[PDB]
């Protein structure tokens, strides 16, 4: 959450969130207790493309 | 700061008296005489340690009550009491609520009747206590 | 075979679904318990009667699915299939209070031969 | 086999104590089934709103008794049901069914339907006099079952209207040619229009039922009249064994239904 | 004492990385932000 | 309809994964014909795994050849002894 | 999982919950912590989430999308939704939604309070909108392939709203009355 | 007792005070039962506890 508000806020080089040609992309190897690899992907997809946006 | 242990039955209901009556134990001394009387001889061996009858007879009063939305409420409620281990004798405690509940309809002011069931429970005195 | 099966099969025949060991005869129109030896005969007798009312409920669900759908059915036929449909979730409620009893039971862990055990 | 009591089968090779045991015990559990079986044969619409009645309230003490099962169910869990124990426990129920399944054996024979109904209740509640647990269960049972009829003794008597799908009660509505109500001699209007159905008349009301009637054809007359009446003295009537406050109420209900007509008359 | 222990309040902070005891435990700030003690132990 | 799709697709997918190291299976088999490898089905599968598992190849291919080493003498010295 | 439920009815979809274009949310695979009864339950309530996807696809489709300029407005509302209308009917199911995504939140706040609750709680919890959605996932459609434009989408759905369901004509009657908000701005200027 | 009880039991030419007879009777014969069912118990649980508990339980 807290590196999801840093990138809403604007942050660059975050750690999880890896900013490739302008567009935010997440690290491959990321793994949240309560998610599955391919749903907290598709969220931080959105983050991502809403990060890349501002 | 306080840890659960076992104090002596005059202290709890001395508070108890204090709380009910709302006035200090000596201007309840011959209240809480008579009570401790009655108390201090009265162990039960009857009583079935059986959650479940209580849960049905509080279902069957909710129904009389015509609060069925309220029954739920009261099995989600035991069974959320069922998933803590907090309470041991919980059978007691039901049984003292169910007594001690006063209906609100007794919603309205008055209920329709008090036809008591041959239903009831179980006497467990079978057994050599 | 043991209760807890049984348990699972009846949650899910309160939700019209056959169980592992319960299944849906169509043959019958009623959920039928699978041959397998271990299942007392009383046993079998007690599902039977609790298939009846999961056939029915399924029956119930699938009635109300098929007409809600039906705008040619008017104001009156979607207001009855709404009315099954709040009968259906409160018995729904119940049935998901019943079958939350069972999960937290299977969750402490502890074989409580208290009243609670889901008999 | 037939309308016969249920049997079971004991394997022989049981203690014959045990035996005679069971045997002695199984009759609890034939009751049982005849009552399921009677609850589910009368339970459909046709056999009227009473026999309705009578079977929900078996239902409810199905229910009652399937709790008591299960409790004992509970205590064998615990291990701690012996087989005196459950001789014990089960004695008051075991008396409690029988009398319940004599009670359903006895109306099933009868063919009891409406006011025969009611006077079949009455007559085994005076078979259960003795019997402080079954009077109270008849009483329950009969408090019950007059619900509807009071209901339709309260609807002829306050407004005069027979809503009778399954002719119950024991006042009975044909319809007369109103046109010659006036010009024929014979009192289509005053005979026809309310009957008595001699075998639907509740024993209970058997004394009041000549009472009934006038109020009732009273109220017929008042509607058909034109007058739309009323009843000031409507109140909910309750069955009772000991007192015949209802028949004080029928009586004071008749007292007024005449006033009333005496008053439009003159 | 249950009683007195009963008007104990406790966090309402879960987390569905703990399901045994949602009570809360206080993720504690760090990158500043744990205030100037640990800021000195940081310098 | 509704409560199909789960099993249907894990048979689905279970069936292509099959299919799809049946053909994997095939294609090493064609590879190491061509190189003269001299690998069998059950051999391969299991050098696909130690692979998947990350050994060195060249580690792998050292201990390979000592175990042949060991397991081609042992073969001439039951011949020679008998 | 009950989190993951969520996430894939909020539209994260997962590896136990797969989206298919052609059949919308489903269930990805059996899961060996679910009864083969619990698998079928879930995938059940999954045919709801897949609706409540494609209506946030469609929302997508609809509101999501910049309107191409193309020269004549009036025909912009044909292809792609577009139009004053359009724009109504897009906020309408936006805000249809909003109480639906106020109740998942709730059960997922109230999941993370019990560790002891079943999918068949939120199973319970979650029928009203399994029920209302879809009806208006089938009017939505329609919309669509009518192709419905302008006040003419109005008329459209004035006759979608007269249907019989309490809950679906106490929405219709909500987009109705914000379809009817935007023709009396509309019939405002004229006058 | 029993034999007596149950022809009695069965004859409606007793009349309401021959059935009240008989119902005191049944309800006084249940209470033996209940108690002769409480020394059974006892006696059962000397028996199955298989220590020889000198209690007023133990099958003399």
């Amino acid at each position: 959450i807290r590196e999801t508000l840093w990138l809403l806020s604007g942050v660059k080089k975050l750690f999880i969130f890896q900013l490739i040609d302008g567009k935010v992309t997440v690290r491959n190897n990321i793994i949240v207790t309560h998610l599955t690899h391919s749903c907290l992907r598709s969220v931080l997809e959105q983050i991502a493309a809403y990060g890349q946006v501002v | 700061m306080a840890t659960p242990d076992q104090k002596s039955p005059n202290v709890l209901l001395q508070n108890l008296c204090c709380r009910i009556l709302g006035r200090s134990e000596a201007d309840v001394a011959q209240q809480f005489q008579y009570a401790v009387r009655v108390i201090g001889s009265n162990f039960a061996p009857t009583v079935e340690r059986d959650e479940f009858l209580v849960a049905e007879k509080i279902k069957k009063e909710l129904i009389r009550q015509r609060r069925e939305a309220d029954a739920a409420l009261f099995s989600e409620l035991h069974r959320k009491l069922h998933s803590q281990g907090v309470l041991k004798n919980k059978w007691s405690i039901l049984y003292l609520l169910l007594s001690l509940s006063e209906d609100p309809r007794r919603q309205p002011s008055k209920v329709s009747s008090y036809a008591t069931l041959f239903a009831q429970a179980l006497p467990r005195d079978a057994h050599s206590t | 075979i043991t209760e807890a099966a049984l348990v699972r099969d009846i949650l899910y025949v309160f939700q019209g679904i056959d169980g592992k060991n319960i299944k849906m005869n169509n043959t019958e129109n009623c959920y039928k318990v699978e041959g397998k030896a271990n299942l007392s005969r009383s046993l079998r007798d007690t599902a039977v009667r609790l298939s009846e009312l999961g056939w029915l409920h399924n029956k119930i669900r699938r009635y109300t699915d098929q007409r809600s759908l039906d705008r040619s059915f008017g104001l009156v036929g979607q207001s009855f299939c709404a009315a099954l449909h709040q009968e259906l979730r409160e018995y729904y409620r119940l049935l998901s209070v019943l079958h939350s009893q069972l999960q937290l039971e299977d969750d402490q862990g502890v074989n409580l031969g208290l009243e609670s055990s889901l008999t | 086999a037939g309308r016969q009591s249920r049997t079971f089968l004991v394997d022989p090779n049981l203690d014959l104590s045990i035996r005679e045991l069971v045997h002695r015990i199984l009759p609890v559990a034939a009751s049982y089934s005849a009552v399921t079986r009677f609850i589910e044969e009368k339970s459909s619409f046709e056999y009227g709103q009473v026999n309705h009645a009578l079977a929900a309230a078996m239902r409810t003490l199905v229910k009652e008794h399937l709790i008591l099962v299960s409790q004992l169910e509970q205590l064998h869990r615990q291990g701690l049901l012996s087989l005196q124990k459950l001789w014990f426990y089960i004695q008051p129920a075991m008396r409690t069914m029988d009398i319940l399944a004599s009670l359903a054996t006895s109306v099933d024979k009868g063919e009891c339907l409406g006011g025969s109904t009611l006077s079949l209740l009455h007559d085994r509640s005076f078979s259960y006099t003795g019997d402080s647990q079954a009077q109270e269960l008849c009483l329950y049972l009969t408090k019950a079952a007059s619900a509807p009829y009071f209901e339709v003794l309260e609807k002829w008597i306050y407004r005069g209207i027979i809503h009778d799908p399954y002719s119950e009660f024991m006042v009975e509505e044909h319809e007369l040619r109103k046109e010659r109500i006036q010009e024929d001699y014979n009192d289509k209007y005053w005979d026809q229009r309310y009957t008595i159905v001699q075998q639907q008349i509740p024993s209970f009301l058997q004394k009041m039922a000549d009472k009934i009637l006038s109020t009732g054809k009273y109220l017929n007359v008042v509607r058909e009249c034109g007058h739309d009446v009323t009843c000031p003295v409507a109140k909910e009537i309750i069955y009772t064994l000991k007192e015949r406050a209802y028949v004080e109420q029928i009586e004071k209900a008749f007292n007024y239904a005449s006033k009333v007509l005496l008053d439009f008359l003159m | 004492l249950w009683e007195a222990a009963l008007t104990y309040e406790a966090s309402k902070r879960r987390c569905w990385e703990r399901v045994g005891c949602p009570p809360g435990h206080r993720e504690e700030p760090y990158l500043t932000e744990a205030g100037r003690d640990a800021f000195d132990k940081f310098c | 309809m509704a409560s199909s799709s789960g099993a249907g697709a894990a048979a689905a997918a279970a069936a292509a994964n099959l299919n799809a190291v049946r053909e994997t299976m095939d294609v090493l088999l064609e590879i190491s014909r061509i190189l003269n490898t001299g690998l069998d089905m059950e051999t391969l599968s299991i050098c696909v795994r130690l692979c998947e598992q990350g050994i060195n190849p060249e580690a792998l291919s050292s201990v390979i050849k000592e175990l042949r080493k060991a397991t081609e003498a042992l073969k001439a010295a039951e011949n020679m002894t008998s | 999982m009950i989190h993951e439920l969520l996430l894939a009815l909020s539209g994260y979809p997962g590896s136990i919950f797969t989206w298919n274009k052609r059949s919308g949310l489903q269930v990805s695979q059996d899961f060996p912590f679910l009864h083969p009864s619990e698998t079928s339950v879930l995938n059940r309530l999954c045919r709801l989430g897949t609706d409540y996807i494609r209506f946030t696809e469609f929302i997508e489709q609809y509101t999501g999308h910049v309107q191409q300029q193309d020269h004549h407005p009036s025909q912009q509302g044909q292809g792609g939704l577009h139009g004053i209308y359009l724009r109504a009917f897009c906020t309408g199911l936006d805000s249809v939604l909003q109480p639906y995504r106020q109740a998942l939140l709730d059960l997922e706040q109230e999941f993370l309070g019990d560790p002891h609750l079943s999918i068949s709680h939120v199973n319970y919890f979650l029928d009203q909108f399994q029920l209302l959605f879809p009806s208006v996932m089938v009017v939505v459609e329609q919309i669509k392939s009518q192709k419905i434009h302008g006040c003419q989408i109005l008329e459209t759905v004035y006759k979608h709203s007269c249907g019989g369901l309490p809950p679906v004509r106490s929405a219709l009657e909500k987009i109705l009355a914000v379809c009817h908000g935007v023709m009396y701005k509309q019939l405002s200027a004229w006058m």
